[PDB]
């Protein structure tokens, strides 16, 4: 049983993992979640952008 | 007909019309579209003759060796550099040249060969020597010496080969910055139109460093290393004419002035001469 | 005995190179993940917080708070230049070793519009209203405010909001720009201007002080991995 | 580990060689295309493109535009020869620098029917007809009109129409023709004559000019990839 | 998943990318498309063969 | 990296070897194939066209048409041996060079009946009956005609038909013979004897000749490809 | 996609093409076709064995 | 016949014998079973944890 | 088309043939068939174990 992924373009590929350990896999490359917010915005109140700021 | 097979002779027989597929106007810049059976009785020709070894593919796609450079065992020149460019060679940069944009990955293959060097040391015993290229994309630091730190490309990308084995390769994508390789560019560098001219304003492709990882033996050793480019799923743009005067320099166009082509003695010799 | 055939590349040693390895350690029992908080995921998620610019690197000042202090007072006329530093996100010292910058230094490609926030740290009774603006390169630096404002700018009002922000938009010619100098990439250039001087009352100081941010938009991205030039060794530390 | 065996060949280094590598640049993010226009799919393409073939070679002449002159001018007979060159596309200096030239000088092979367009430069006032003709090997070129006639032609009337057009019909006994020169390959004359002279009225010029173009047909194409012969080096440009 | 295409002739292969880039794979050597139409015949005014290019 | 492990034979280069390997011509567009009279798929549909058997290697012969030729004539007797050569299509100089032979020598093993026709080349006039006959090894080869008609044979009557056939039937102890020599793959004698003596009328030369033309039967093959012995040289020519 | 042939005896093997030119192909050691016709025979008047050659 | 366990973690591999004989595969390192009682507990009464080993 | 056989134990392994001559296969070291008859017992009239060979 091997996978099937997506290449990087502007097709797929085929991986069997070989090894009994997953340490031994190829890396994770194509992750690519994305949160900002826990770092720009980290505010207890949200803050709409087109508001001030204070009032 | 075979998606790349070539167009089959139409038969064709007398004629006496008013039809003109003989007499056309240039001044258009309009090609002619004859073939044989327009002006001339022809018999039919299932041609199975393909196309296939003239497709921008097939016509870049061999790798080629673009420059190359030495460095010693020791002494002076330790280890090489070489500011990346596909116009020090003249073959693959007249076929590339023959269109004015181009799009391309790259296949890169390292040919590294070693030489012993005359020397006056006694009991020369050679290790195997292995070598490491570098790639230093524009911006990063340089190696000043062949034990800089710089060698230590926790980020650029390097091979580490070992003489003996097949020759180093890798691919590599399609590096511009913009949306095609420029091959030309009637421009400048400055808006001023000053500082730089020509294609060498869009060149900056980096830096490549070879060095030895170890010395090997105690006697002199000297390395050479041929660069090697193969453009792999190429899309070219404004085919152009082919370069007809020799090539002069590297960062430029210039040209020493050639005739149009090679004579003959008049314009009725049959001759090469 | 399957009949195979090694070709070019076979035994060397990428350093880029993604294959799977033999572990050392068979059936090695991992430690189980915990809930760490503020997990990062893509490097941009860091570029897109706010950082303090240094734009005063004048002298000495580098060496002291002072480096992030923009001087703001009140003058005698108004026009005057408050400011002035190029779009180099990457080689400029003024953005070089910043959040945005330390990052951008670690590849070699950038694109993206980018955001200057500006807060004024003057006294609750000092106003004012400066011109920030980023004129696309082609020309020069404007040199006097009146040239400054034929480009893209926001004419900031002191008031209850202290920071105000100065998009610059990603205006260029190709699609990324490098993060090293070139004049093909050029990116333009950043200044800020009096619109109608500081005005304080008495017993309030006139002299006052102005921070600057920057950080990355939602449009902004990098290419092309390679090794910083701000960090650097002569032999293994001990 | 799965049984197996290396073939010759193995470790090798084919310049045309088809396989696949690993990217130094893993997950880089490609520029987007865009669309160009005029894009180039085959080279043949090309070729199709009539370009000026210089007919007159002789002597100092290939230094300037006169190369691509064909002299004609009113006489005191006709039968007169214009012109004559050998079918070699590939060797002969008439067509080898040409577009079609050019590339066929890449390869080794060639087959197909070509085009001669001739474009009369002369004056509206200027008449007159000439015979295209093309004679294949296996006699000698034709000396005289009357022999040429006796081979594929087309009598050409110079009128409003400015040009007109000599298909040279691929008639070979191989399929494929060299590129490079030999007897075997051989592959006929063509020649022009005057039908009926030159005849102009008073106060227009009775020397005149004839341009001649050159392009592939429909069922033209080239095999066996090499090397030109056209350009060379002695070091690295610098 | 592997693909199977036609080899060239007067057949079939096999073919699995292995990496993760589609700069890796082999290059595009079947694209046989055409059109001469761009460079010869770019005018504005469709010609027809047998007619006068003038009148 | 997909766990492997090389076995002996790795990276050699056997002679008859049969591996895929690639193109130095990606994309070469062969020449298309044509239809080409006589066609051949295996060298056993040569073995079995009749070729001209030299009976008489005797002397000089050799070196002419004579070799070719089987002489008879009217004697005053019967009985008369008139050739006799062994069963060795491979080394037999009787054999060895004829179509047959040629191809035998470059295999080892042979298997199969074989057809000897004879043609008489005398004259219309000209009469007689011979004994082709084979006597399969064991004994010796038979000295007189009455000890050959003892075997394997035909007893051939001159007329209309010019010539006839002896098919030596493969008798054999084992399913194939060694091309080479070898007693063990004996395959016996071959000869001919006059039945009834040649008979003339006057005017009619009472000296004749026959021929002898030999190939292989449907149920002949050969086995253990190997190089001829008839061919060598010294350096490469020029 | 691979293929399946007979070996030579007196069982089956597996092949699967690796190139994109049939050049690269192994040989075709198993075409056992036969037409001795074309050289024994080559007659425009069919010949009976049984029968005599001329009459 | 390939076969398709689990790897090691806190994903699968395939495998597929390549020899004639048991004795070349590879180990046998995911046998988690466990039986302490032969060792630690082999009282011929079953002592309950709760009670007094002795009344 | 590959096979499947048992290997030897007190599990199974794959096999493709790669050849197309069967001499070219792997050692057929399961053929566990046994006549000792031919050998043992030759005799043309059966002898009853329990029985007397003689009479
Ligand atoms: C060890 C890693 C090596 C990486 C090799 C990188 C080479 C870059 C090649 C750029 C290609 C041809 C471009 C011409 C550039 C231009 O004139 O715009
Ligand atoms: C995607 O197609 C997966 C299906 C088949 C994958 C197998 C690749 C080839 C496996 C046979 C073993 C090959 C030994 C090279």
């Amino acid at each position: 049983g091997a996978q099937v992924s997506t290449q990087k373009t502007g097709i797929h590929y085929t991986n069997i993992n070989y090894y009994k350990d997953a340490a031994s896999n190829s890396a994770n490359r194509q992750d690519f979640t994305q949160d900002p917010g826990k770092f720009t915005e980290p505010v207890k109140d949200i803050m709409i952008k087109s508001l001030p700021a204070l009032n | 007909a075979a998606i790349g097979r070539v167009a089959d002779t139409v038969g064709t027989g007398p004629t006496n019309s008013e039809a003109i597929p003989a007499l056309t106007a240039a001044e258009t810049g309009h090609t002619s579209q004859v073939v044989p059976g327009d002006t001339m009785q022809t018999r039919h020709v299932k041609n199975y003759h393909s196309r296939s070894e003239s497709t921008i593919e097939n016509f870049l796609c061999r790798s080629a060796c673009v420059y190359f450079t030495e460095y010693e065992n020791s002494g002076a020149k330790r280890y090489a550099e070489w500011v990346i460019t596909p116009r020090q060679a003249a073959q693959l940069r007249r076929k590339l040249e023959f269109f004015t944009y181009v799009r391309f990955d790259l296949e890169l293959t390292f040919v590294i060969t070693s030489t012993q060097q005359p020397s006056t040391t006694q009991n020369q015993d050679a290790q195997i020597l292995t070598h490491q290229i570098m790639y230093v994309p524009p911006g990063g630091p340089v190696p000043d010496k062949v034990d800089s730190y710089v060698w230590q490309t926790s980020t650029n990308p390097s091979v580490f080969w070992t003489e003996g084995n097949a020759p180093p390769r890798m691919s590599i994508p399609f590096l511009s910055i913009g949306n095609a390789y420029s091959n030309f560019y009637d421009g400048w560098s400055e808006f001023s139109r000053n500082g730089v001219y020509g294609i060498n304003t869009l060149n900056n492709m980096g830096t490549l460093y070879a060095r030895h990882v170890n010395a090997g033996s105690t006697g002199p050793i000297k390395s050479t290393i041929r660069i090697y480019f193969k453009p792999k799923h190429v899309k070219a743009w404004i085919p152009r004419p082919p370069r007809l005067c020799q090539y002069e320099k590297a960062k430029n166009v210039n040209f020493q002035p050639s005739g149009v082509t090679t004579t003959r003695q008049s314009i009725t010799t049959m001759t090469n001469t | 005995g399957l009949p195979t055939m090694n070709t070019p590349g076979s035994c060397q040693f990428l350093t880029s190179d993604d294959f799977q390895s033999p572990s050392a350690m068979p059936q090695y029992d991992v430690t189980p993940e915990m809930r760490i908080p503020g997990e990062v995921k893509n490097l941009m998620e860091i570029a897109e917080v706010d950082s303090v610019v240094p734009v005063q690197n004048v002298g000495e000042k580098v060496n002291s708070m002072e480096a992030y202090q923009i001087p703001v007072r009140s003058n005698e006329g108004s026009g005057t230049q408050v400011f002035g530093f190029p779009l180099q996100p990457g080689y400029s010292s003024v953005f070089s070793r910043t959040l945005l910058g330390e990052i951008l230094n670690y590849y070699t490609h950038w694109s993206g519009s980018i955001k200057l926030t500006f807060m004024f740290c003057g006294s609750a009774m000092a106003t004012g209203k400066f011109l920030l603006a980023y004129s696309p390169p082609g020309a020069g630096a404007p040199t006097k405010r009146v040239d400054a404002m034929l480009g893209t700018h926001v004419v900031w009002d002191v008031g209850l909001q202290s920071s105000c922000v100065l998009c610059i938009p990603w205006i260029s010619q190709t699609h990324y720009r490098y993060v090293a100098s070139d004049e093909y990439t050029a990116g333009g250039f950043i200044t800020c201007w009096y619109q109608t001087n500081i005005v304080v009352p008495a017993d309030a100081q006139s002299s006052c002080y102005i921070m600057c941010f920057v950080s990355a938009c939602n449009d902004f991205s990098v290419r092309l991995l390679k090794d910083t030039p701000f960090i650097t060794q002569q032999n293994f530390f001990q």
